[PDB]
């Protein structure tokens, strides 16, 4: 049903006067489609999905111009933030910016976002109304006063409610075969005898898209979190995702336990039970 | 300055079958800052031809990367992922377990 | 597509 377009910018200063490194990646849902990397030779926005390669030279020329403009702002922002936090040039520092839009089933606007981080913590964020700002600390209050007086929220709002949604719809139709799919998880359970006294049940979900999934354990139909382990959802490298959930159980009590899988691609949520 | 140490998973793209071509993945996530060294090992030796994804980051600002290489598992060959980061006083080695 | 207008912090 619902969809998102998100861009992720990472700008890292070098010790001393070295040029910073600027990285940009774009996603539709869990599917990467563009990259920029100032360390690479091209100095161009580059395609990273087959369906974006159909866009002509005007598209690539435009995205390259814009991403270089973003890098020049981030270059100055690294300098300003060293000033606001009284830091020397000798240390490497990071700015991050994430922005984009979500649409529902009707492919109409649902929400926009723009968030900015310095050295791995919040710095400033646009609130959900796309009209006002959250400053994380006293330095960010300067940025907030500046961006309010300049009506920066109005400019972002026009992009997030307008451009961002119009292009997400174009990408969804042009990349339909890859972006409008759900790959249901391939599921199975394993059993490993840790000792004579305990066994590990491991519930597996493989080859699914999109990445959003819930794996839970139950014992006699009640939630079980004690003696369970859940790994982070991980990319397969082929456009699909993987995840597992394990529970350590007393030998002879395996049949009390069920694994539960929820995913957009499943007709119905799955219940797995260890079968000898 | 907030720093975060990487999480590491080592796994195959497809279910491992001895003598069937596959991909060996090392997924590093949850770390900050972005500079990280990732080697894939075969019997303790660094594998020279390894590729990785474009840097991206999560809702908590922490970075993630996939490192990967084409490989043909056998019964006896051991694989591992070796990670260094400013948060680690020495490199962390996670072995590939077929069933993880 | 990305945006063009990026006011410094
Ligand atoms: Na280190």
């Amino acid at each position: 049903g619902s969809h998102s377009m998100r861009y992720f910018f990472t700008s890292v200063s070098r010790p001393g006067r070295g040029e910073p490194r600027f990285i940009a990646v774009g996603y539709v849902d869990d599917t990467q489609f563009v990259r920029f990397d100032s360390d690479a030779a091209s100095q161009r926005m580059e395609p990273r999905a087959p369906w974006i390669e159909q866009e002509g030279p005007e598209y690539w020329d435009g995205e390259t111009r814009k991403v270089k403009a973003h890098s020049q702002t981030h270059r100055v922002d690294l300098g300003t933030l060293r000033g606001y936090y009284n830091q020397s040039e000798a240390g490497s520092h990071t700015v991050q910016r994430m922005y984009g839009c979500d649409v529902g089933s009707d492919w109409r606007f649902l929400r926009g976002y723009h968030q900015y981080a310095y050295d791995g913590k919040d710095y400033i964020a646009l609130k959900e109304d796309l009209r006002s700002w959250t400053a994380a600390d006293m330095a960010a209050q300067t940025t907030k006063h500046k961006w309010e007086a300049a009506h920066v929220a109005e400019q972002l709002r026009a992009y997030l409610e307008g451009t961002c949604v119009e292009w997400l719809r174009r990408y969804l139709e042009n990349g339909k075969e890859t972006l409008q799919r759900t790959d249901a998880p391939k599921t199975h359970m394993t059993h490993h005898a840790v000792s004579d006294h305990e066994a590990t049940l491991r519930c597996w979900a493989l080859s699914f898209y999109p990445a959003e999934i819930t794996l839970t354990w139950q014992r006699d139909g009640e939630d079980q979190t004690q003696d369970t382990e859940l790994v982070e959802t991980r990319p397969a490298g082929d456009g699909t995702f993987q995840k597992w959930a394990a529970v350590v159980v007393p030998s002879g009590q395996e049949q009390r336990y069920t694994c539960h899988v929820q995913h957009e691609g499943l007709p119905k949520p799955l219940t797995l039970r260890w079968e000898p | 300055m907030i720093q975060r140490t990487p999480k590491i998973q080592v796994y195959s793209r497809h279910p491992a079958e001895n003598g069937k071509s596959n991909f060996l993945n090392c997924y590093v996530s949850g770390f900050h800052p972005s500079d990280i060294e990732v080697d894939l090992l075969k019997n303790g030796e660094r594998i020279e031809k390894v590729e990785h994804s474009d840097l991206s980051f999560s809702k908590d600002w922490s970075f993630y990367l996939l490192y990967y290489t084409e490989f043909t598992p056998t019964e006896k060959d051991e694989y591992a992922c070796r990670v260094n980061h400013v948060t680690l006083s020495q490199p962390k080695i996670v072995k590939w377990d077929r069933d993880m | 597509i990305i945006g063009w207008m990026w006011i410094p912090v």
